[PDB]
């Protein structure tokens, strides 16, 4: 399954 | 493939095998970033590979 499709942390 | 690269703009500490850490300044380059938010990058001070998040770099060249 994909590993790309993960949503975005914040930036810190 | 492409040579350009990207640069982080903040640290980041991954939380999983698949995920780089790098520091700001860190020139990366992406292998895709054509499947999702988090691309396949290789680090060019570290060697590794590994997934990152794509709000935390720019193009640098």
């Amino acid at each position: 399954v994909s590993l790309a499709r993960r949503p975005l942390p914040p930036l810190p | 493939g492409s040579h350009m690269t990207f640069v982080a703009l903040y640290d980041y500490e991954s939380r999983t095998e698949e995920d780089l850490s790098f520091k700001k300044g860190e020139r990366l380059q992406i292998v895709n970033n054509t499947e999702g938010d988090w691309w396949l990058a290789h680090s060019l001070t570290t060697g590794r590979t590994g997934y990152i998040p794509s709000n935390y770099v720019a193009p640098s060249d």
